[PDB]
RNA sequence: AAAAUUUAAAUUUUUUUUUUUUU
C-alpha cells in the first residue's frame, strides 16, 4: 500500500504532468575542449550525465587491434552519490552494469561506419552524476550527442526513453519514484523510423497493452531527436557566424 | 602582483556567411546527377549526410565537409612528429591525427650523407639515431589504402629538433601558405607544423642561410650559449600563441609580430596568461585587422 | 528560484529532508506549474475552452452549479472552500445530505488529510467522485495551478505558507467568479487565521469560521449539533512525544498490540504482546489513561512496586522486563503495565441513547447530556446540545471529537438523527451499522 | 607518467628553470600559480557540490553527502573516497592520494568535529566523494581546492529536539526545510618542486616532469601544519636536496598562502 | 564469499577480549633466503614495542613491457601475523619508499631490468597499554641491507632517523636529506627534529656496515 | 589615508542630476570639486558613431551632489575638470576608471592623477560582484539598467530614469568606495590599492 | 609520314572471487 497518489483521475502526475509529457531536456556540445573532441553534457530532468568520447586513435596494445574496423569500449561510472541513499560498495564489475556495457555496444555497432575507421579505437566514457529514473534512455540520448560531438561517421539519430505503465495508462518519461511504483519499458528508437535499437523489459507486462504501449513512445522519441537537432543547430550557427 | 586567478561562481554547473548546415540522418536531395563523396552516404537517390558540417557542391560533386574532427594528413605537408615507437625497420610516430605515420629505415638523412650507403647493421642501431617522444621536421610523402600516410626528411632542412621549446594548438587556426618556416626578430624561429604542433628554437645559420656539423643530426645537444634574453623572449612568443588559440585566430606571421609588439605593454611576462588580457590583445589585433589588409 | 519552458511553462525545485527511521535523507523534486488548470464549474465559459482529453480520451464534467444555496447579501450566491481543520473537526458535517453541496477541495488541504489520516482521506476521495446532481465536490490542484502557486517566504514555517496559499487559492476564485457573482467562502477554525482578515489584509475575502458560516444557513438548527467540540476531580496524564516513542520502539522499551477493557470490571484490562506469553493486565484509571477498548496503544511495564499477586534509565526497565518474564513464569505475582501512548484510536461513528438525568424537561436551550452507548465497555460522552428533549426517546449517531486533559468523559458531537427508541425501522438500522453492515444505496459511480 | 618528452628539451627545460634568475616555461614569477575556475552548489541532491577547472584542462568534481551517525560507536567521523577516471582501483597514485586526505582531515587535527557534533550521542558522518575526470599533473593540490569550496558550499538540516540521550534516549529530529551551513575551517594543500636552487609553485606538468624532487605541504587554520611529505614526481631525475631549501620553501609557501586563501575566502 | 580460499563457515566470529630518551635496538642478518638474491633480517625492540620484518629482493627480472634506458623498482608491503595496517595505508609508504631509492640506485647500470622488493611486516609487539609512522626508518635500513646482498650498485648507505612522529632520511653522513616525512607533532620543532633523527642515523648506518664488513 | 565610518550618499529623492548644459555649469563643478578632498566619478561611452571615440556621458559627484557632463562639444572642453581631478588630496571614486579616463584621454588627453578604483578593489578585500548591479543593490539600495547602458547617450537631453540609474550606479561605486575607504586599512591590502590606482592613471 | 614515352603500396600475446539499494 502506497500512502501517495500515483496518477490523478484529473489527469495529473506527481509534478502535475500529463501522461504524454516530458521533463526538462537540456543538452550541450563541446563541454570539454581540452579533454577530448567528443564532449557533451546532458540534463534530462535531474538525470545528469557527463558524456565523453575518445578516438579514432591508436590502441594501447597490438593485440587489441583489427585490420577491418573500429572497436568500441563502454565504461560506465555510477557514483556512490548518484542516488539519495549512498550506495556502499563500488560497481566497477557489477554484473548489472556489464549488461548495459554490452548493450550500448550492440546498439552502436550499427550506427558507426565501422569499415571507414579501421585499426582504431573508440572509447566512450560515462559519468552518471545525478540520477532521476528513466535511467536507460537517459544514456542513449547522451550518446547520440557525443558521437556527433566529434562528428563521427554515422547514419542517423538514435533516441532513447523509458515509458511506464500504470495499470492501463502509458507514462511517458517516468521517474524513479514511478519506476518503483509500476511496470516500465525503455525503447531505443532509431531516427525517424519505426525500427528499434534497444528493447528491454524487466517488469511483468500483460501482453495485450504492449502493441499500444510500443505505439506510444515513438511520438515521444521523435520529439526527442527533434529537440536534439535544433539545439545542435543553434550551436552550429554559433560557430561559423563568429568563426568567419 | 598576484599568485593565482581565483574568481568564483557558485550554484551552477555552467554559465548558462550563409551556407547549408546539415545533420546526420538528413536528406540533402535526390537529384541523381550529383556525385557522392565524403560525408555522404545514400540509397540510390537519397543524399544523406553523416556529420555536423557543411554542404560542399563542387560543380557536380556534392560532399560534406565536417566542422569537427582530427587532423587530416595530406602529402607534401610540413608537420612535427613525436616518436611513438620503433618497429622492424619501421618507426611509429604521432601526427596527432587518426593514426601514426610510418617512416622507413632509409627514409632519413644519414650523417655523412649518401657516401654512407646501406647496411644491415643499421637496424641494429635504430635506437641510435632515434628514440621515443622526440621531435623533428618531416615531409609527408604518400599514403596507404586507408588514409594513413608516411614521412621522410628529403633535405638538410628537415630533421630532429633542438635549441628550444614545443607548444601545441588545434590544427584549425593554422593557415596555409607557400611557406612554413618563419624567422622572427628576437633571433628566433617558429616551425609551424600544419597538424597543430609548434616548435620554437633559436635561429641557426642554416636558418640564416635561407635568406641571404652534419654529424649533429641525432644529438641531444643544444647550442651551449643560450642567453636568458633568448629564453625569456621565447616565452613571450609562447603565450601569444595560446592567446590567439584562446581567441580563435588564424595565424598570420605578421599577426604574431603584431601580437608581439602589442604585448610590449607588459614587461611582466608572467602576466601573459590572463584570460582577459589575452582576449584584450586578441581584441586589439582584430581591431587592428580593420585598418590594413 | 524558478525557470521557464518555451511552452510558457514553469519549472522549479521543491526539496525537503525525509525523516524516516530518524535519518536525515535529503529529498529533491522538480515541480511543474501548468496553465491549463480548469475551474471546473458550470457558469464559466473559458476553463471549458482549455479542457483536453486524458489517455482514455475524455473531457471531464464541470458540475458545480450556477445555483448554490444563495444567502443573505453580501453573501448571495457562494461557493465554499475549506480548512483541513474544519474537515478534521467536522468530517461528518460534510456528509450531511441536507447541506454543503458545492465545495472546492484545495490540493494542500487534500494533502494534509493524506498526511493526517488514511481512511478519512478515503472519504474525501469517496465524496468527490461520488458527487451528484445535489452535492458537488471538486479538487482544485492549486499548487499545480500556476496562478495560485506560492513559495516559501524568508523566515517562514510551513504552516504560514499553508494558510497564505489557501488564502491565495481563494483569491483567484472570486476573481474568476466575479462574472457570475457566485462568491467563495473560506471556512476556518483558527483564531490567528481569524485575525489577519479582520483588517482585511489583502483580499476582500470571505473569512468566516465554522459557526460564523453555520450561523448563516436557512436551516442551521438541524446541523449545529453536528458541529464538533469544571469537569474535574483529578488530572489525567498525557501521551509520550513522537521522538520518545520512536526512541522507545527500537530499544525494546515500548510495546504495542491490542487491549481488552472488561465490562464486568470497567477499570482493568490486559494486552497480548508479541514478546510476552500471558495477558499483561493494566490496572488503574489513570493507567488506562483515557483510551477506549479495542484501540491500538503503546504500553510500558510497571515497576515491581506496582506488580500484583493473585528510575530514570531504561537500563533498569529492560532488566526489569526480563524479570517480568520470570514473573510470567511465576503466575503467583504477575506484572502490571500502563499505557504511555496510543498507537491508533479505533474510533468511528457511534450510536447510543441518552440519560434522563442529563436532560432538563423545562429547558429548551443547549445543555450537557451523556450518551449511554450500545457498547457496554465504553463510557458516556458529555454532549453539549440543544434539542435533547427531542432526542431522548430517540436513537442518535455521534462521533467522538477529542479528549483534552480535564474531561473525565470526552467531547464528541451528535451526527445523525435516527428515529424513535424501539421503533422497528430505527432498531433495524443501528443493528446493521453497529454490526458493520453496509446498507446505503448504490451511488452514481456504481450505476 | 602521463607524457613522454624529448631529451633535448629536458636539458633546456632543466636549464631554464634552474636559472639563477629563474625562468618558468610560461615565465610566471616563481611563486605564482596558474589560472583556474571554481564552481559549486550544482548537485542539488547533495549536501554540497564542487567543480573546478584547470588551465591544462585537468578536471575534477567532489561531492558532499552526509549521514547521521552515533559518534561513539564510530571513530572516523569523516571519510574521503576518491575516483580517478581511466584507472584501476589497484593503482598506486590512486591509493596514496586517497589515504592522504584522510590524514589531512583527521577529526581533530584541522577538523573541528565539535561543529559536526549533533548530540551527546550522535553526529554526522560525511563523505568526501571525489571524481577526477582528467589530470595531466600530480593532481593533489588541485583536489583540496574544490573540497575547500565544497565545505564552504554545504548546508545541513536543523536539529529540533534536545541532545542529551543518556537518560531519556530521544531519537533526534530534523526540520524539513531549515538548513544551516557547516561552519568549518578546512585545510589546503600545495604542490612544490625543487630544481637546482629554485622552488616553483604550482608545478605544471612540464615543470613537474623535470624536477629533482618535490613537496606537499599542509596548510590549515592560517598556518603550516602536518601532513607533510617529500614527493617524487618523475623517477628519472630524482636528486637529493639541501635542508635549508626545505627550510626555504615553508615561508615561501606561507607568505603567499593566505593571499591564495583570501582569494578563495572571498565569497 | 571467496571461492578461492578456506575461510570457514560464515556465521562464526573471531574471539573478543576486554579490560579486566629511550633505547632502540637491532639484530641484523643477511643471507638466509635461497629464492632471492638479496635478503635481510631485522629485529627491533624499544620500550613497549618489539618488531620483526623481512625484506626480499628479486632482480634483475626481465620486463615483458618495452624498452627502458634503465631499471625499475617495485615494492610490496604485506601484513604478517598480528598487526593489520590498512591497505591504502600501505601503499602510501610504498610511494614514499620508491622516491628515496631513486636517489640511490644506479638504474643506468641496469637497462630493461626490474627490481622486486617484498617487505613482510611480519610480527610486531606494541605493549604500551601514526602507528605506522613509528616503523618507517627501519624499512629503509632493511631494504638497504638486502640490496647490498644482491650487490646492486648503490650510491650510499642512506638511512632514516626518527624523532617522535617524524621521519627524515639522510645521506653523506647526514649532510644531505633524501626523504622527508612528517606527522602532527609540535610547530617549528624541526631543528630538534634534525638532531635526534640524525644521531640515530649516525647510529644505524654504523650498525649496518658492521653487519656486512665483519662478515 | 584615514578611514572613517560608513557614510552613504544623500537621499534619493533629495537630488536629481543637475547636468552641465554649457561651459557655465561645467565651471560650476570645477569650483565645487576644487574644495572637496573626495569625489565620486562615472562615465558612459558609445563606441559606435566615432572613430576617435565620443564619451556618451559622465557622472562626477561630491558627497551630496552628482552631475551629468554634456561632452559633445565639451569633449574638447573636458580639459578643465582636471583642475580638481589631478589633485593628491582628492580621490576620484569610480568603478573601473580606465575608459572613464582613456576615452577622455583618446580625444582630450586629460590629466589623470589620483582616482579611487571601486571595481577591482572590491575583489581584493572580497566584495565579490564587481558590477554596478551589485553595488547599487548592496550599498546604494537601487536597481540597475542593463539594456539601457548598451544604448548610447549621444543626443541630449537624456532620459530621467536612465539618468537615475547610472547616477545610482554613481551612488553605487561611491558607496562601493564608502566602506572601501573604511575597510581597506584593516586587511593589509590597501598599499596595493594605491599602486593599482597609480598604474591606471600613469601609462598611456 | 616515321619514331617512341611513364609506378613504388605495412607480420609472430602483461594481471586481483561473485552482496547489497524505501508495499
Amino acid at each position: 500500500m502506497s500512502r501517495l497518489e500515483i496518477y490523478s483521475p484529473e489527469g495529473l502526475r506527481l509534478d502535475g504532468r500529463r501522461w504524454n509529457e516530458l521533463r526538462r531536456f537540456e543538452s550541450s556540445i563541446n563541454t570539454h575542449p581540452h579533454a577530448a573532441d567528443g564532449s557533451s553534457y546532458m540534463e534530462q530532468g535531474n538525470n545528469k550525465i557527463i558524456t565523453l568520447v575518445k578516438g579514432p586513435k591508436e590502441p594501447r596494445l597490438k593485440s587489441q587491434m583489427d585490420t577491418s574496423k573500429a572497436l568500441l569500449n563502454v565504461s560506465v561510472n555510477i557514483t556512490k552519490f548518484s542516488k539519495f541513499e549512498r550506495s556502499k560498495s563500488s560497481h566497477k564489475n557489477e554484473r548489472r552494469v556489464l549488461e548495459i556495457q554490452t548493450s550500448l555496444v550492440r546498439m552502436f555497432e550499427k550506427n558507426v561506419m565501422l569499415n571507414i575507421y579501421p585499426r582504431t579505437v573508440i572509447d566512450i566514457e560515462i559519468h552518471v552524476l545525478e540520477q532521476d529514473g528513466g535511467i536507460m534512455g537517459s544514456l542513449i540520448n547522451g550518446i547520440t550527442l557525443a558521437l556527433i560531438d566529434a562528428g563521427i561517421s554515422m547514419f542517423d539519430y538514435i533516441s532513447g526513453i523509458s515509458v511506464g505503465l500504470y495499470d492501463t495508462t502509458p507514462l511517458l518519461d517516468t521517474n524513479s519514484l514511478e519506476e518503483n511504483a509500476m511496470s516500465t519499458v525503455t525503447l531505443g528508437v532509431v531516427g525517424k523510423s519505426e525500427k528499434l535499437s534497444l528493447l528491454l523489459v524487466e517488469d511483468k507486462i500483460p501482453l495485450d497493452r504492449l502493441e499500444n504501449v510500443l505505439a506510444i513512445g515513438i511520438a515521444g522519441a521523435h520529439r526527442v531527436r527533434d529537440l536534439m537537432d535544433e539545439e545542435l543547430r543553434k550551436h552550429a550557427q554559433k560557430r561559423v557566424s563568429n568563426a568567419s | 602582483s598576484e599568485v593565482i586567478t581565483i574568481t568564483k561562481r557558485n550554484g551552477a554547473f555552467q554559465n548558462s556567411s550563409d551556407s547549408q548546415i546539415v545533420t546526420p540522418g538528413e536528406l540533402v536531395t535526390d537529384d541523381p546527377i550529383w556525385m557522392r563523396g565524403h560525408g555522404t552516404y545514400f540509397l540510390d537517390n537519397m543524399t544523406y549526410s553523416s556529420v555536423a558540417g557543411t554542404v560542399s557542391r563542387v560543380n557536380r560533386l556534392l560532399s560534406v565537409i565536417p566542422l569537427k574532427g582530427r587532423y587530416a594528413p595530406e602529402t607534401g605537408d610540413h608537420v612535427v612528429g613525436r616518436i611513438a615507437e620503433v618497429g622492424n625497420k619501421r618507426w611509429k610516430v604521432d601526427i596527432g591525427g587518426k593514426q601514426h605515420a610510418v617512416l622507413m629505415l632509409g627514409s632519413v638523412n644519414l650523417p655523412g650523407g649518401i657516401l654512407r650507403r646501406k647496411s644491415e647493421s643499421d637496424e641494429l642501431q635504430m635506437r641510435s639515431f632515434l628514440k621515443e617522444g622526440d621531435l623533428l621536421n618531416a615531409e609527408v610523402q604518400s599514403l596507404f589504402q586507408d588514409g594513413s600516410a608516411s614521412l621522410h626528411t628529403r633535405s638538410l632542412k628537415y630533421g630532429k629538433l633542438r635549441n628550444g621549446m614545443f607548444c601545441q594548438v588545434p590544427s584549425s587556426l593554422i593557415v596555409r601558405a607557400k611557406n612554413h618556416t618563419h624567422n622572427l626578430p628576437g633571433n628566433i624561429t617558429v616551425v609551424l607544423g600544419v597538424n597543430g604542433y609548434i616548435w620554437l628554437r633559436k635561429t641557426s645559420q642554416m636558418d640564416l642561410a635561407r635568406d641571404t656539423s652534419s654529424w649533429q643530426i641525432y644529438s641531444d645537444e643544444n647550442d651551449p650559449s643560450i642567453s636568458n634574453n633568448i629564453r625569456q623572449a621565447i616565452c613571450r612568443y609562447a603565450n601569444v600563441i595560446k592567446a590567439l588559440a584562446f581567441c580563435e585566430i588564424g595565424i598570420t606571421q605578421q599577426r604574431i609580430v603584431s601580437a608581439y609588439e602589442a604585448s610590449m605593454v607588459y614587461s611582466n611576462v608572467g602576466e601573459l596568461i590572463e584570460k582577459n588580457v589575452m582576449e584584450s590583445i586578441g581584441s586589439d589585433i582584430l581591431t587592428a585587422e580593420k585598418m590594413r589588409g | 528560484r524558478r525557470k521557464r519552458l518555451a511552452d510558457g511553462l514553469s519549472v522549479t525545485q521543491k526539496v525537503f529532508v525525509r525523516s524516516r527511521n530518524g535519518g536525515a535523507t535529503k529529498i529533491v523534486r522538480e515541480h511543474y506549474l501548468r496553465s491549463d488548470i480548469p475551474c471546473l464549474s458550470r457558469s464559466c465559459t473559458k476553463c471549458p475552452q482549455i479542457v483536453v482529453p486524458d489517455a482514455q480520451n475524455e473531457l471531464p464534467k464541470f458540475i458545480l452549479s450556477d445555483s448554490p444555496l444563495e444567502l443573505s447579501a453580501p453573501i448571495g450566491k457562494h461557493y465554499v472552500v475549506l480548512d483541513t481543520n474544519v474537515v478534521l473537526q467536522a468530517i461528518d458535517l460534510l456528509e450531511n445530505p441536507n447541506c454543503f453541496f458545492d465545495v472546492i477541495v484545495p490540493q494542500i488541504v487534500l494533502d494534509e488529510v493524506r498526511n493526517k489520516s488514511y481512511p478519512v482521506y478515503t472519504r474525501l476521495r469517496t465524496l468527490c467522485r461520488d458527487s451528484d446532481d445535489h452535492k458537488r465536490f471538486i479538487v482544485f490542484h492549486n499548487e499545480f495551478s500556476e496562478h495560485t502557486f506560492v513559495e516559501r517566504l524568508p523566515n517562514e514555517t510551513i504552516n504560514d505558507r499553508n494558510n497564505r496559499a489557501i488564502r491565495k487559492t481563494c483569491q483567484w476564485y472570486s476573481e474568476h467568479l466575479k462574472p457570475y457573482d457566485i462568491n467563495v467562502v473560506l471556512v476556518t477554525n483558527d483564531r490567528l487565521n481569524r485575525e489577519a482578515a479582520t483588517k482585511e489584509v489583502e483580499s476582500n475575502i470571505i473569512t468566516k469560521s465554522l459557526v460564523q458560516y453555520i450561523e448563516l444557513l436557512p436551516n442551521a438548527d438541524d446541523i449545529r449539533d453536528s458541529i464538533p467540540q469544571t469537569f474535574s476531580d483529578f488530572t489525567f496524564p498525557e501521551y509520550y512525544s513522537t521522538a520518545r516513542v520512536m526512541g522507545g520502539l527500537k530499544n525494546g522499551v515500548l510495546y504495542q498490540g491490542n487491549i481488552q477493557i472488561s465490562e464486568y470490571n470497567f477499570l482493568e484490562g490486559s494486552v497480548s504482546l508479541p514478546r510476552f506469553s500471558k495477558p499483561v493486565l493494566i490496572v488503574g484509571q489513570k493507567n488506562l489513561n483515557r483510551a477506549f477498548n479495542g484501540d491500538q496503544v503503546i504500553v510500558e511495564l510497571l515497576p515491581q512496586s506496582e506488580w500484583k499477586a493473585p528510575v530514570i534509565s531504561d537500563k533498569q526497565r529492560r532488566l526489569l522486563a526480563k524479570d517480568a518474564m520470570i514473573a510470567q513464569r511465576s503466575k503467583k505475582i504477575q506484572p502490571t503495565a500502563k499505557v504511555v501512548y496510543i498507537q491508533r484510536r479505533s474510533w468511528r461513528q457511534y450510536v447510543g441513547q441518552l440519560a434522563p438525568s442529563s436532560v432538563d424537561p423545562q429547558s429548551s436551550s443547549t445543555q450537557n447530556v451523556f450518551v449511554i452507548l450500545m457498547d457496554k465497555c465504553l463510557p458516556k460522552v458529555r454532549i453539549r446540545t440543544r434539542r435533547a428533549a427531542e432526542l431522548l426517546d430517540k436513537r442518535i449517531v455521534i462521533s467522538i471529537d477529542s479528549w483534552p486533559t480535564t474531561h473525565k468523559y470526552p467531547l464528541g458531537h451528535f451526527v445523525r438523527d435516527l428515529g424513535t427508541i424501539e421503533s422497528a425501522q430505527a432498531e433495524t438500522e443501528a443493528l446493521l451499522l453497529e454490526h458493520d453492515v453496509e446498507y446505503r444505496p448504490f451511488s452514481k459511480k456504481v450505476l | 607518467g602521463h607524457m613522454s618528452l624529448s631529451v633535448a628539451e629536458k636539458s633546456y627545460l632543466y636549464d631554464s628553470l634552474a636559472s639563477t634568475p629563474s625562468i618558468r616555461p610560461d615565465g610566471r614569477l616563481p611563486h605564482q600559480f596558474r589560472p583556474i575556475e571554481i564552481f559549486t552548489d550544482f548537485l542539488p541532491s547533495s549536501n554540497g557540490s564542487s567543480r573546478i577547472i584547470a588551465s591544462d584542462g585537468s578536471e575534477c568534481i567532489v561531492s558532499i553527502k552526509s549521514k547521521v551517525v552515533d559518534h561513539h560507536v564510530e571513530n572516523e567521523l569523516l571519510q574521503v573516497d576518491v575516483d580517478i577516471a581511466g584507472q584501476r582501483d589497484d593503482a598506486l597514485v590512486v591509493e596514496t592520494i586517497t589515504s592522504l586526505l584522510n590524514k589531512v582531515l583527521k577529526s581533530g587535527s584541522g577538523v573541528d568535529s565539535s561543529k559536526l557534533q549533533l548530540t551527546k550521542k550522535y553526529s554526522f558522518k560525511i563523505f568526501v566523494d571525489v571524481l577526477v575526470i582528467s589530470s595531466h599533473s600530480h593532481p593533489i593540490s588541485l583536489i583540496s581546492f574544490a573540497i575547500y569550496s565544497a565545505l564552504n558550499s554545504t548546508y545541513l538540516p536543523k536539529l529540533i529536539s534536545a541532545f542529551d540521550d543518556l537518560e531519556v534516549e530521544e531519537l533526534p529530529t530534523f526540520h524539513d526545510y531549515d538548513m544551516v551551513k557547516l561552519d568549518i575551517n578546512p585545510p589546503l594543500v600545495f604542490i612544490l618542486a625543487v630544481v637546482g636552487n629554485n622552488m616553483l609553485l604550482d608545478p605544471a606538468a612540464n615543470e613537474s616532469e623535470v624536477a629533482n624532487n618535490g613537496l606537499i605541504i599542509s596548510w590549515s587554520n592560517g598556518k603550516i601544519t602536518s601532513p607533510i611529505r617529500s614527493v617524487a614526481l618523475n623517477d628519472s631525475n630524482v636528486k637529493s636536496f639541501k635542508p635549508h631549501l626545505l627550510k626555504q620553501g615553508l615561508a615561501m609557501v606561507e607568505k603567499y598562502a593566505p593571499d591564495v586563501v583570501r582569494s578563495l575566502e572571498n565569497l | 564469499q571467496d571461492r578461492r580460499r578456506l575461510l570457514g563457515p560464515a556465521a562464526a566470529k573471531p574471539m573478543a577480549f576486554s579490560n579486566t630518551e629511550s633505547e632502540q635496538e637491532l639484530s641484523l642478518h643477511t643471507g638466509f633466503i635461497e629464492n632471492c638474491n638479496g635478503s635481510a633480517l631485522v629485529e627491533a625492540r624499544s620500550l613497549g614495542h618489539q618488531t620483526s620484518l623481512i625484506s626480499a629482493v628479486y632482480g634483475p627480472r626481465s620486463i615483458r613491457g618495452s624498452f627502458t634506458s634503465q631499471g625499475t623498482i617495485s615494492i610490496q608491503l604485506k601484513n604478517g601475523l598480528l598487526e593489520k595496517y590498512n591497505t591504502n595505508e600501505l601503499k602510501e609508504v610504498s610511494s614514499f619508499l620508491m622516491g628515496i631509492f631513486n636517489s640511490v640506485v644506479n638504474l643506468s647500470r641496469y637497462p630493461k631490468s626490474g627490481i622486486d622488493i617484498f617487505v613482510y611486516l611480519t610480527y610486531d609487539k606494541d605493549l604500551t597499554n601514526s602507528q605506522i609512522s613509528s616503523l618507517i626508518p627501519h624499512c629503509i635500513t632493511s631494504i638497504t641491507l638486502a640490496l647490498a646482498d644482491a650487490g646492486i650498485e648503490l650510491v650510499d648507505m642512506a638511512g632514516a632517523g626518527e624523532a617522535n612522529g617524524t621521519v627524515v632520511s639522510f645521506i653523506k653522513n647526514g649532510e644531505e636529506i633524501v626523504g622527508f616525512w612528517k606527522d602532527d607533532g609540535d610547530d617549528e620543532d624541526l631543528l630538534e627534529c634534525l638532531d635526534r633523527c640524525k644521531e640515530q642515523y649516525n647510529r644505524y648506518r654504523d650498525l649496518m656496515i658492521s653487519c656486512l664488513m665483519n662478515q | 589615508l584615514q578611514i572613517r565610518e560608513e557614510i552613504p550618499s544623500k537621499s534619493w529623492d533629495d537630488s536629481v542630476p543637475i547636468w552641465v548644459d554649457t561651459s557655465t555649469e561645467l565651471e560650476s563643478m570645477l569650483e565645487d570639486l576644487k574644495n572637496t578632498k573626495e569625489i565620486a566619478v562615472d562615465l558612459e561611452h558609445h563606441d559606435y558613431r566615432s572613430y576617435y571615440g565620443i564619451v556618451c556621458l559622465m557622472q562626477i559627484s561630491t558627497r551630496e551632489r552628482d552631475y551629468l557632463v554634456d561632452t559633445l562639444k565639451l569633449r574638447e572642453n573636458l580639459h578643465i575638470l582636471n583642475e580638481v581631478f589631478t589633485n593628491p588630496s582628492i580621490v576620484k571614486v569610480f568603478h573601473g576608471a580606465f575608459m572613464n579616463i582613456i576615452w577622455l584621454q583618446r580625444d582630450l588627453g586629460l590629466y589623470v592623477v589620483g582616482l579611487f578604483d571601486t571595481y577591482h578593489a572590491s575583489k581584493a578585500i572580497g566584495l565579490p560582484r564587481h558590477s554596478l548591479a551589485y553595488l547599487l543593490e548592496n550599498f546604494a539600495n537601487f536597481k540597475t539598467s542593463k539594456k539601457y547602458q548598451l544604448a548610447d547617450w549621444r543626443i541630449r537631453p537624456l532620459s530621467k530614469p536612465m539618468t537615475a540609474y547610472a547616477r545610482a550606479d554613481t551612488h553605487f561605486l561611491l558607496n562601493i568606495y564608502d566602506q572601501l575607504r573604511n575597510k581597506l586599512i584593516e586587511s593589509n591590502k590597501l598599499a596595493g590599492v594605491l599602486y593599482e590606482s597609480r598604474n591606471v592613471a600613469k601609462r598611456r
